[PDB]
């Protein structure tokens, strides 16, 4: 699935910690639970934050540099030493028996996948007039847009969707095609580039009722 | 004394037949007016959706 940045922000506590980095959303809760010391501070303090600036794209490990004091290459950790980072000097307590760093152990600490962009859909329930703005990832199939909208109407499954596809006529939308395939384009970049407010026009999704019993 | 039974028969026919006809006409008129009312509601709702 996918997550908007705000959705990642909802979990910021040592009890439920989510971090987004390099396009991936990670639930580091069991880490903080199993490693509770001064090591866990720099990422507790960035719970629910975006952690991509720590790392580099070419390799999945954090950035490295030549340490000015010892002149030995090691991770650049201005924030502090996060879990799975070796101490600068030869110690007697940092074991290397553990398998993989948490930024490499995707299978055990990654859930979902961070959205690279988000858009505003204005959903309108045609039977009982109830407008509603909402933010959804700009790359998602209508099934999960319906899943997002299920918090607005608990009976949205029975309803049928419709969009102003192109002249322009309100036509049906296939569920498995994303908002861009179905003909609902995104124009916020053009809005910005042309000095038009990003809340001036919003694409609209009509939601009619399908009688059932 | 001899025209009385003819009067009774014809008057009975007229009364019962007229009463039955008026009741049934009224009853159908009421039902069809109710149906037309519901259809009018539906048409108004259609017009509202088209307007939006």
């Amino acid at each position: 699935r996918y997550y908007t940045p705000y959705e990642v922000a909802m979990h910021n506590t040592p009890d439920d910690c989510w971090v987004s980095f390099l396009g991936g959303v990670y639930n580091l809760t069991d880490l903080i639970k199993a490693n509770q010391g001064a090591l866990a501070a720099p990422l507790i303090a960035a719970a629910g934050q975006d952690l991509t600036h720590w790392f580099d794209p070419t390799t999945k490990d954090p950035k490295r540099h030549i340490c000015p004091a010892t002149h030995i290459e090691r991770f650049y950790t201005p924030m502090g030493r996060f879990i799975h980072v070796p101490p600068p000097e030869p110690m007697c307590n940092w074991d290397t028996s553990f398998g993989l760093p948490w930024w490499r152990d995707a299978k055990k600490y990654q859930i979902g996948l961070l959205s690279a962009r988000t858009r505003v859909i204005r959903v309108r329930n045609v039977l009982t007039d109830q407008e509603d703005q909402i933010e959804v990832p700009c790359e998602e199939k209508l099934v999960e847009i319906r899943e997002r909208y299920l918090e607005l109407n608990a009976h949205a499954k029975s309803y049928t969707w419709k969009a102003l596809v192109r002249t322009h006529v309100f036509q049906e939308l296939d569920l498995n095609l994303t908002l861009e395939e179905n003909g609902v384009p995104d124009e916020t970049p053009v809005f910005e580039d042309h000095h038009v407010p990003t809340d001036y026009f919003i694409p609209v999704l009509h939601v009619y009722w399908n009688d059932d019993l | 004394f001899e025209v009385e039974p003819i009067l009774e028969v014809l008057v009975g026919k007229v009364l019962e037949q007229g009463l039955m006809e008026v009741l049934e006409e009224e009853e159908l008129a009421a039902m069809r007016a109710h149906q037309e009312h519901f259809e009018q509601i539906r048409n108004a709702e259609l017009v509202a959706t088209q307007r939006m």
